[PDB]
């Protein structure tokens, strides 16, 4: 049932077993029904920990091989091990992207729902871009950001956390992927300054936290 | 209480 | 070969993929070769992280089952989820205990290695005791104590109270008396004597020895 899968998902989050948490939310998405505001957060947190454990493992293995220029034997093992983590990382994102294009983005009803699933699409394409097909994944990542940025800019407030969160992930995409450290600083600063000019009790925390991360990204980029 | 035994760009 | 599996296990540790690290070191032991001073540390760190995630998950889910009394659905879900973690937790311990009994403990030619594997045998039986329901707990607790007791007799005989293996054995043995056997007095007696004898002998590897002695005094303060 839907109640049992969500209840076990909340339980798997407490036990910190995100593979079970993602499998439950995948089954909720497989049932076609539009996820509520709580379910889309549980689905996101689940796959963010699953896909993030392979990202962190990939950054470590590749960084080790950079110092293995002297030994060609260890360089192969580090290369083979990195590729196995890459294959794991590719299968996770394609799993999320398949659910996004089949069950999620299609049935996106109300506006706030349409913007969240649209941000999630560009993220897991950005995670694939971190690892010929390069420009095909990078542009496929950019369209979801722009399409969601137009909708959030036109019908949401600059104080809504979903609009602020999308501006953050969009600005990171320009710096890390496109190597455009300056077109992103404008987006991060505008979304920040458009909010300080202006919010509900159930939204300040997520809203104010993202603005803190926005100025922390601007400070880091401007070394 | 239990007994005792023996830089990066941020996102959302 | 051996050096290939050990090097890959060192990579899995840095990547924090301990399930990959455990399978690599399990194959090194399954070759019948007596582990070196570094190969047994990698095998230990591997399965301790593998077993620790189930233990940490078991405590949380069990706490929820105790707290959700009154709501049978929220309590039965926790019960069933706990039971699945228990099955994962039991298979891991049985994998290490069968690995210790078939390859590690018999081939141990040094008392340093023998106490290490015996302490390791008492630990994973103790991890099974934290989860046992009945009928089998009596034997699992006894098998844990026998491995601990044999390790304690060899270490006290041929190791010094400043040796980190003897201190760590006294730490885990005292925890066994306190939380498993519910003997909070022999636990303090075991920890205090090993802590005082280490100072009295004091009266490289000393970084590990000083840390375990701080853990002994901390367990004494918590148990008091």
């Amino acid at each position: 049932d839907k109640n049992e899968l969500v209840q076990k998902a909340k339980l798997a989050e407490q036990a910190e077993r995100y593979d079970d948490m993602a499998a439950c939310m995948k089954s909720v998405t497989e049932q076609g029904a539009e996820l509520s505001n709580e379910e889309r957060n549980l689905l996101s947190v689940a796959y963010k920990n699953v896909v993030g454990a392979r990202r962190s493992s990939w950054r470590v293995v590749s960084s080790i091989e950079q110092k293995t220029e002297g030994a060609e034997k260890k360089q192969q093992m580090a290369r083979e091990y990195r590729e196995k983590i890459e294959t794991e990382l590719r299968d996770i994102c394609n799993d999320v992207l398949s659910l996004l294009e089949k069950f999620l983005i299609p049935n996106a009803s109300q506006p706030e729902s349409k913007v969240f699933y649209l941000k999630m699409k560009g993220d897991y394409y950005r995670y694939l871009a971190e690892v010929d097909d390069k420009k095909g994944i990078v542009d496929q990542s950019q369209q979801a950001y722009q399409e969601a940025f137009e909708i959030s800019k036109k019908e949401m407030q600059p104080t809504h956390p979903i609009r602020l969160g999308l501006a953050l992930n969009f600005s990171v995409f320009y710096y890390e992927i496109l190597n455009s450290p300056e077109k992103a600083c404008s987006l991060a600063k505008t979304a920040f300054d458009e909010a300080i000019a202006e919010l509900s009790e159930e939204s300040y925390k997520d809203s104010t936290l993202i603005m803190q991360l926005l100025r922390d990204n601007l400070t880091l980029w401007t070394s | 209480p239990r007994s005792n035994s023996w830089p990066r760009s941020n996102s959302t």
